[PDB]
């Protein structure tokens, strides 16, 4: 049993009809304290997955750690690593979700919650969640934290069900993420205005974006609001 | 002679007597078949009894739904082996959710048999086995030696007079590699391929076993009646 | 000296082989299978007339379905058997059934081979597994040091096994009766033993899926004795 | 839970209700709180379900070896012990058991009540669980050792529905035993709701209750 | 690996020898000589100090060994088996009694202490025993001045004067001819260096000779004042001057 | 204070038939007041046509019925190929609850399938593995919502003959499947309604001598 | 730990070890086992080559290992003590936790499987010695006399002999005793347990010891003058 | 491996004896005798040190006799190492019982305790056995005076006159023909001193070559004393049976 000290807000991600998209922004906080600016919290596994993690940051470089040794093991003997025996996104997550259970199970947890994204040999895309408790879910959109709150309801205005991913394109899935990360920097008290965004599609590939920006809020309405209920000036 | 009272003794050659008297074992044993073509893999197995009162001693034991051996020697070394291979199958899927990679199995075993050569209390495994499996690269047959050495091959067989089914198996091999989408042709091959190591017995109802494993086939034992078909 | 796990140059594991020269000097046990049901007997051999011939207890109860009847070191068989009424009421706490004859043999097998330098040596006994389950009916399995086990529709192990399996070889055939597998025994189990078969020196027992597992009276066998001697004197 | 089992001429009689509770909520009304060791043997459940069950069906594989092993039926007394030793080990662990063990044995019928404690006591009269206050009453007042069979039966049974009645937590079903020294005997399972107006009517008890 | 040698490498001999020990003693014949005298006030220990090599330092090699402020000791034999014992010996005075008591052992208890890991050396599992006999000197307040011999069986014997190693037997002899019950420390000193010359070849002076006393109270290397009780230790390693002063009225 | 367990809502139902069984579950999957999942598998085929679900906390009831999944591939490799029956499959099931007596699997198990007479079978589980076998049984968190309409439409209880007035109970008739999916249907609905971890979807796993079969429904995403 | 086999199969199917431990047993002083029809007389040999002996405290031959049962022995003293002890706990254990104590039957399965034990285990040899042992079980009236031995087979006996000429003893026993009427009284039995030993012993002195077990826990250990008038009575009888 | 280095010192023999318990009695028939008498009013312990030295500090000295608590002492014949071993655990277990019962230890306990070890080593762990042969001299109020004598095969019994060490044989009939039942301490002393000056393969019996001690009811009223004779002590009862 522990506590977490410097801490990850929300990941959020959705399926589209070739592909995942995950994202989240780049802070490490300390409490209230906004200590670090430069964090990655999205990290690639090979050219198929990427896995997104909130809570805690020691935790996190620990998993960062795993993940990194995962894809060293997974080619010792293994003539086939770059191509039919390579990582898939569905072994990642099950290695994963064995060790957040075994963790909760010995009362020291990984103090953390898990999105992994990806897309599978035959071209299915995956998208699964798991937590410090093992609990594990799936879902056309699936976000962390605050973005469970407040990204989820966004994304499932444009897929709601299994039938609406072939329906739904790449650039109307980014916009709805990008949207969302908007949304959350307005209402989320330890989000940064800075994230990376991370697209897994069956014909283009893997591409990571880093060093984004909320762009296009809106402020200019404050200007006319004026105390807190009679006051004029 | 003087270097064969324990594994743990190299001979003045370089050579390892405990573990040529384990391959031994093997020789002594009745004989098994593998091959395979692209799509599906096959084992066949000449079964022994002890007398007409007996059974016929199980030569096959599956691992998975998609992995399986024939065996040739101690019977109860493959149990061990075999339940070995099981569990680390099992331990593929319960945390990988991976199909254990026939290749990556024959490692294991390797890895497991040569502990057995080179510490002192222990003996080598007494026992061959031909491992055969359908994963992610297609068709896979396997050989395992209790010296360690494990080796992928096209078609093999091991046990007594098992020269004879091997040299059959190198002529075929333009053919029998080519029968894809036909499993039993390639039964038809293997049991024609086993015929060449039998002497005065021939394959009766109860003395042959069968085994496949392929593309839309889970790995399935034929014993009895089941095999009357390929007599 | 030498290891307790070493191969002789012919394959084989020397105490394993050695062990079965130790089962060859036991007394003979003899079971045959039939579709009413398995027959198990045993030579007693008492050493001398003083010994209380019902003390020796050569043929055992695993459980209801399952019996047992051994030859050699008979000592080393009662840790064998103790695993096998552990593993078969085990089996029922897990599985609330009835557990099958060829896994409880296969259970007792699992020991064999657990000797080196565990256990110091092999086991010195013979066991000869009879039973009746659901799947596979009336079985008879002949259990051996070595950890290998073969199914058996007759078989004779102990001191005049080779003599007792060649009659079993000439006698045996599927339409056999439970009433005829009783006689058969008792007259093999005549044919190779020292002294006189008597109901004294000579044990019998049966497992049907009724009546289970049951060892005979020495006031049934001596009657079965006496059928025998009229049947044999009828030609 | 309302269980009991008492010592008579012709052996034991053991009765329980069937009811389970989780909380306010009845879970279930079909409950089997008589575990059948062996043929000579009951054991009856109250408390925790999960512990009552796995521990008796423990001790029934117990038993079993131990009449393998000896060639003889275990004693009462034995049972009993194997049992309250098992628990015991877990003594403050947590477990929440109260048993009796019944059963005919060379020494005639025998009765002991064992519980998670550490209590293990041989008696002619008990009653476990919740409702087991209400059944000693009806116990206390018309138990004999001349009982008949008939009669026994009845009163166990009476015993039980006059817990079910009053008890929020007992109720359901009653199921009956006989044990004797030819076995136990099932005596049936039968429903508090038919059985109260049944009784009502047949005895004139409940004249309170609206019928 | 682990160590499988978990049974005894000495054992008894149809005739009742227990070889490994008669092996050791003979390794310990072949050893330099050392001597202990007791005298009334005091005891002294002696030996030579057989250099390898004279490019070598003979002054880092000490075969005569501080145990605790009243005890000290000799060999003859292994050198390395004595290097180690001394290490122990000095470790079990710790543990074994001054962290107990407060206080050091007596002579005979240390001794007892030795004695005792050397015969578990004799018995224990995949060991061979000690090869070296020890002489041990030293002083208690209750049992006075004593010394003690300790071969590889792990025995004990205590002595009023005695020698070990290569000319035990003659030493021996000498030795029975000068001892008496009235010796001072001084004549004892004396008798010690006389002793010792007959088995030494070569050089025989301060520098070639080790040789150190059990005798009075050393206030002067205690290291501190203050405390009247603590008096100091009464082992002292004679240096080379004071070896040399004492071989002019030899 | 780090807290093992959670919540992850979810209701089942289990029924037995004459000659067939039914084991139907929510799809939806919840923390809190936040939605995880609208469709999240709850029931699963375990082979040997035995059908499972353990409900209540998810990351316990995964790991049951993977180690279950599990007993079922070892009792085939153990003894033979020989298929599991229920009532050896629930038997089971007790002690791989009972080995973590002091550190539970969090969630109400229910297992469905068909006896060795081939009549239909349901087994009920608490926690620590007590057990029973059932004819109807509803678990998790609007089990008290159905069951007391379960009694009432499956047993016919508290309902008697009319014209008797109380004298002669409504007899027990068998239900067909079609009969028993009504129930089972319109007990989602209701519960749906009510309760608000309950909705999104239901799916409904048969089995008979032929197989198991599934079937999916539509409930209120609110 | 020491793990070494000492206890092997040879080539021809023995264990030396086993085989060996007999011969220790076959060293060891006579000890002898009559039941008669109300009771049973134990019989043991004491070897005369050691006088100046403390009879009061030197170990007596038979042990009880609880209130109704007793066993004796032939073979190495100070193994029988740890046969003894082990059997002596396992009574007030099988108490404990049972509620009854032993049987003799089991009491002696339990002591026999000791020994086998000690023949398949590493690091250890086979117990030099074979037990007599012998009582009633509780509220039973049937004279109870079993024998084991290094190897671990157990057996019940109407009457039965080990240790040292035990052969010949034996010889004695085939042919005087007779099962269809065994001694009726304690007295016959013990004349008889006397008698048997009288033809291996030497002298009729302090070499005999006899201890007689009778139902509900009644043992008693005879004196050297009441043994000596049983010696008495059998040569003046021989005389003719 | 290790297999090949290993002597086995726990297996039997095919005549059915210990190698090792066999060879330690002929290691221990070497070493210096050792008797026991045991009389109606106590107990005599008797011990001749092997050929000494005039060098050897006498008074200091004790490689025979020892207290292994204040009722109970031991003579000791073979490896005086092995000895001490025992030694101090029947010090400990003595110890022990005294803690638990309030009560002093009975003797044959004790016996049976150390003889235990004993066995223990000839049955398992593969190491050799103790080359000790012990007689234990004791008193406690259940048999009174008590002789015991234990060997490496762990086997022990009782007695009222014993040797072990050299010439046992020889010692065992003296002790045999002039031992008589109704004998008191003062005779028992004089008896084990000549018995000893008779056997021993010195020249002549001195005091500086014996080890003695006796265990006493001569202590005021009703208890036992312990007496571990000095040199001049010894030197004294000498004179006084007239030996020297
Ligand atoms: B009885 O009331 O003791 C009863 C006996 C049990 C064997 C079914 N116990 C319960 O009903 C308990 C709760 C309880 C109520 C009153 C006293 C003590 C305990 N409930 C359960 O065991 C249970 C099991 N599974 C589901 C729900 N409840
Ligand atoms: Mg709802």
């Amino acid at each position: 049993t522990q506590q977490p000290i410097v801490t990850g807000t929300s990941v959020i991600s959705m399926k589209y009809d070739n592909g995942v998209i995950i994202a989240a922004d780049n802070l490490g906080s300390y409490g209230s304290l906004l200590r670090f600016n430069g964090v990655e919290r999205l990290i690639p596994v090979g050219d198929n997955t990427v896995v997104g993690i909130s809570g805690d940051i020691s935790d996190m470089q620990h998993i960062e750690r795993l993940l990194k040794d995962l894809v060293t093991e997974n080619a010792y003997d293994n003539p086939l690593a770059d191509a039919e025996e390579a990582l898939e996104p569905s072994y990642i997550f099950e290695y994963l979700a064995t060790v957040m259970y075994q963790r909760r199970s010995k009362m020291n947890p990984l103090w953390n919650a898990i999105i992994v994204a990806g897309v599978q040999s035959n071209g299915d895309q995956f998208l699964r969640y798991v937590n410090l408790l093992g609990v594990t879910y799936s879902s056309p959109t699936l976000a962390t934290g605050f973005g469970a709150h407040m990204a989820n309801p966004l994304l499932r205005k444009v897929v709601d069900r299994e039938s609406d991913i072939p329906k739904t394109t790449v650039q109307v899935a980014e916009e709805a993420i990008v949207n969302a990360m908007r949304v959350l920097y307005y209402r989320d008290a330890r989000s940064s205005r800075n994230f990376s965004l991370a697209i897994i599609d069956k014909n283009t590939g893997l591409t990571f974006k880093k060093n984004l920006q909320v762009e296009n809020m809106k402020w200019d309405f404050a200007k006319d609001i004026k105390g807190y209920g009679t006051q004029k000036i | 002679n003087n270097y064969d009272g324990d594994t743990v003794t190299f001979s003045p050659t370089g050579r390892l007597f405990q573990v040529e008297y384990a391959l031994e074992a093997i020789k002594q044993g009745s004989v098994t078949v593998g091959l395979r073509s692209n799509t599906h893999a096959v084992l066949v197995a000449l079964k022994r009894n002890a007398d007409e009162l007996s059974s016929y001693q199980k030569k096959i034991i599956k691992c998975d739904e998609h992995m399986g051996l024939s065996l040739a020697g101690l019977a109860p070394d493959a149990r061990v082996l075999s339940n070995y291979l099981r569990q680390q199958c099992n331990y593929s899927s319960l945390v990988f959710n991976r199909k254990l990679a026939v290749e990556r199995a024959g490692h294991l075993l390797c890895d497991k048999a040569q502990k057995n050569t080179q510490s002192y209390g222990g003996r080598p495994y007494g026992v061959g086995l031909l491992i055969i499996g359908y994963d992610k690269s297609g068709a896979h047959l396997l050989e395992f030696q209790p010296s360690g050495n494990v080796t992928e091959l096209y078609g093999t067989a091991i046990g007594a007079r098992s020269q004879g089914a091997k040299t059959y198996l190198e002529r075929t091999l333009d053919t029998f590699i080519k029968i894809d989408g036909n499993p039993d042709e390639l039964i038809k091959a293997g049991v024609e391929a086993i015929s060449q190591s039998l002497r005065d017995e021939s394959l009766t109802v109860d003395n042959l076993s069968i085994a496949i494993v392929g593309k839309d086939t889970p790995f399935t034992i034929y014993d009895g009646e089941a095999v009357a078909k390929y007599i | 000296d030498r290891g307790v796990s070493t191969f002789s140059p012919e394959g084989r594991l020397f105490q394993v082989e050695y062990s079965l020269e130790a089962i060859k000097l036991g007394s003979t046990a003899i079971g045959i299978a039939t579709k009413e049901g398995v027959v198990l007997g045993v030579e007693k051999r008492a050493t001398s007339p003083l010994l209380e011939s019902d003390s020796i207890e050569k043929i055992v109860e695993i459980d209801r379905h399952i019996g047992c009847a051994m030859s050699g070191l008979t000592a080393d068989a009662r840790s064998m058997i103790e695993h096998a009424r552990t593993a078969a009421v085990t089996h029922n706490l897990y599985y609330d059934e009835d557990i099958n004859v060829e896994s409880l043999t296969q259970s007792v097998c699992d020991l064999a081979l657990r000797f080196g330098e565990l256990m110091s040596r092999p086991f010195g006994v013979a066991l000869l597994i009879a039973g009746h389950d659901a799947d596979d009916g009336y079985q008879l399995f002949h259990a051996e040091p070595s950890g290998t086990f073969y199914r058996y529709n007759a078989k004779a192990i102990g001191s005049g096994s080779e003599g007792a399996q060649a009659e079993l070889l000439n006698e045996w055939h599927s339409s056999l009766t439970l009433k005829e597998a009783e006689l058969l025994v008792l007259k093999i189990l005549k044919q190779v033993m020292e002294e006189k078969l008597d109901e004294n020196n000579a044990q019998l027992s049966c497992i049907t899926k009724q009546d289970g597992f049951k060892i005979y009276d020495n006031e049934k066998t001596a009657e079965l004795i006496k059928e025998l001697k009229e049947k044999e004197a009828a030609e | 839970t309302t269980t009991l089992a008492f010592k008579f001429r012709h052996g034991v009689i053991v009765a329980a209700d069937s009811r389970a509770t989780a909380g306010a909520y009845i879970a279930s009304q079909t409950v089997k709180k008589v575990i059948e060791i062996n043929p000579y043997l009951l054991g009856t459940m109250a408390g925790g379900a999960a512990d009552c069950s796995f521990w008796e069906r423990l001790l029934a594989r117990q038993c079993r070896i131990y009449e393998l092993r000896n060639k003889e039926r275990i004693s009462v007394a034995a049972a009993s012990k194997l049992l309250a030793n098992m628990v015991y080990q877990y003594k403050g662990m947590g477990l929440s058991m109260g048993t009796m063990i019944c059963g005919w044995d060379k020494r005639g019928p025998g009765l002991y009540y064992v519980d998670s404690e550490g209590n293990r006591i041989s008696g002619a009269t008990f009653s476990v669980g919740s409702g087991s206050v209400y059944a000693y009453g009806v116990l206390d007042s018309n138990y004999k050792w001349d009982l008949s069979v008939e009669d026994a039966l009845y009163l166990g049974k009476r015993s039980i529905l006059a817990a079910a009645h009053r008890d929020a937590y007992s109720g359901g079903s009653v199921n009956l035993y006989h044990v004797t020294e030819d076995g136990w005997i099932y005596h049936g399972n039968h429903d508090v709701g038919e059985l109260f107006w049944k009784v009502k009517e047949e005895e004139g008890s409940f004249n309170n209750v609206i019928g | 690996m682990t160590d499988r040698y978990s049974f005894s490498l000495t054992t008894f001999s149809p005739s009742g020898k227990l070889g490994q020990i008669d092996y050791a003693l003979t390794a310990v014949k072949q050893g330099v000589t050392s001597l202990g005298i007791k005298a009334t006030n005091g005891v002294v220990i002696a030996t030579e100090k057989k250099s390898s090599s004279p490019l070598a330092m003979s002054e880092t090699l000490s075969k005569v060994s501080l145990l605790t402020p009243d005890i000290g000791a000799v060999y003859s034999g292994m050198g390395p088996d004595y290097r180690v014992l001394v290490d122990k010996s000095r470790k079990v005075a710790h543990t074994s009694y001054k962290r107990i008591y407060g206080e050091y052992p007596p002579t005979k208890l240390l001794v007892s202490e030795v004695a005792k890991i050397m015969q578990e050396a004799t018995q224990s599992g995949g060991v061979r025993p000690f090869g070296v006999s020890l002489l041990i000197a030293g002083h208690d307040e209750f049992n006075g001045f004593s010394l003690y011999q300790v071969d590889p069986s792990g025995s004990y014997f205590p002595w009023k004067a005695t020698a070990i190693g290569k000319g035990s037997v003659a030493a021996k002899t000498f030795l029975e001819k000068r001892w008496n019950d009235e010796l001072e420390l001084e004549d004892a000193i004396h008798i010690a260096l006389l002793t010792l010359k007959e088995s030494v070849e070569g050089e025989f002076n301060g520098d070639t000779i080790e040789l150190a006393i059990i005798g009075d109270e050393n206030p002067d290397l205690l290291g501190y004042t203050g405390i009247p009780t603590d008096k100091g230790p009464r082992f002292r390693k004679l240096t080379s001057q004071e070896i040399n002063d004492r071989l002019e009225a030899l | 204070q780090f807290n093992p367990y959670g919540d992850n809502g979810g209701t089942i139902l289990g029924i037995a038939g004459e000659d067939f069984a039914v084991l139907a579950g929510d799809t939806r999957n919840i923390t809190d007041y936040s939605i995880n999942s609208r469709y999240e598998p709850k029931v699963f085929d375990c082979g040997d046509n035995i059908v499972m679900s353990a409900n209540g906390f998810a990351a316990d009831g995964d790991a049951l019925v993977k180690r279950f999944k599990n007993s079922v591939k070892w009792y085939h490799f153990d003894h033979n190929d020989k298929k599991l029956s229920i009532n050896s499959a629930a038997r089971n099931i007790q002690h791989l609850l009972y080995s973590r007596r002091f550190f539970p699997y969090y969630v109400y198990n229910i297992i469905a399938g068909l006896d060795e007479d081939g009549k239909g079978a349901v087994y009920s589980f608490d926690p620590v593995g007590s057990y029973q076998r059932e004819q109807c049984r509803a678990g998790g968190a609007a089990a008290s919502l159905i069951m007391p309409f379960l009694d009432n439409q499956v047993n016919f209880k508290n309902q008697y003959e009319p014209g008797t007035n109380g004298k002669v109970k409504k007899p027990l008739k068998y239900l067909s499947v079609e009969e028993v999916i009504k129930l089972v249907r319109d007990s989602f609905t209701s519960a749906t309604e009510r309760h608000i971890q309950v909705g999104d979807g239901l799916e409904i796993l048969i089995v008979t001598k032929d197989g198991v079969r599934k079937e999916f429904y539509e409930l209120k995403r609110d | 730990g020491y793990d070494r086999a000492l206890s092997i199969f040879s080539p021809d199917g023995h264990i030396f070890q086993v085989e060996y431990a007999l011969e220790a047993v076959k060293r060891g002083t006579c000890a002898v086992g009559v039941k008669g029809k109300n009771c049973v007389v134990l019989g043991c040999e004491r070897r005369s080559t050691l006088k100046l002996q403390d009879t009061r405290i030197t170990p007596s031959k038979v042990s009880k290992i609880d209130s109704h049962v007793v066993l004796s022995f032939s073979g190495l003293n100070a193994d029988s003590r740890i046969l003894i002890e082990k059997a002596r706990v396992e009574a007030q254990s099988h108490r404990l936790t049972l509620e009854d104590p032993v049987t003799v039957e089991y009491l002696t399965r339990y002591v026999a499987g000791v020994q086998q034990r000690y023949t398949q285990s590493g690091g250890v040899r086979p117990f030099g010695v074979s037990t007599l042992i012998a009582g009633f079980d509780p509220r039973d009236d049937e004279p109870k006399l079993y024998q084991t031995e290094p190897s671990g087979i157990y057996s019940s006996w109407s009457a039965q002999t080990i240790g040292r000429n035990s052969k010949t003893v034996r010889e004695f026993l085939e042919k005087n005793y007779d099962r269809k009427e065994p001694p009726a009284t304690v007295e016959e039995c013990v004349k008889l347990t006397v008698r048997s030993l009288l033809e291996v012993v030497q002298t009729g002195a302090k070499n005999i010891e006899i201890t007689v077990v009778k139902p509900d826990s009644d043992i008693v250990a005879l004196s050297s003058e009441e043994i000596n008038q049983y010696v008495t009575q059998i040569e003046q009888e021989k005389q003719e | 491996g290790s297999r090949r280095y290993d002597s086995r010192t726990t297996i039997f023999s095919p005549e059915g004896r210990l190698y090792q318990v066999e060879y330690a009695l002929e290691s221990i028939s070497h070493a210096g005798t050792a008797i026991g008498i045991m009389a109606s009013d106590g107990i005599v312990l008797a011990a001749e040190r092997k050929v000494t030295s005039t060098l050897l500090e006498q008074d200091t000295s004790t490689e025979k006799l020892y207290k292994l608590n204040d009722k109970i002492a031991v003579a000791v014949a073979g490896l005086t190492a092995d000895a001490e071993i025992l030694i101090n655990t029947a010090r400990i277990h003595a110890q022990n019982y005294l803690k638990t019962y309030n009560e002093d230890i009975p003797v044959e306990i004790l016996v049976r305790r150390l003889s235990d070890i004993k066995q223990g080593y000839t049955q398992h762990g593969g190491l050799r056995p103790f080359g000790v042969s012990f007689i234990y001299a004791g008193y406690d109020d259940r048999y009174g005076y008590q002789l015991y004598t234990s060997n490496p095969s762990g086997n022990y019994t009782g007695w009222k006159a014993i040797s072990v060490g050299a010439n046992t044989s020889a010692a065992q009939t003296l002790l045999q023909m002039d031992y008589k039942d109704d004998m008191k301490v003062d005779d028992a002393i004089e008896l084990a001193l000549k018995t000893l000056s008779k056997t021993t393969d010195s020249s002549a019996l001195t005091y500086d070559r014996l080890e003695f001690a006796t265990i006493r009811k001569g202590a005021n009223d009703g208890e036992v004393y312990q007496k571990i004779f000095k040199p001049q002590e010894i030197k004294d009862i000498l004179v006084k049976t007239g030996i020297t």
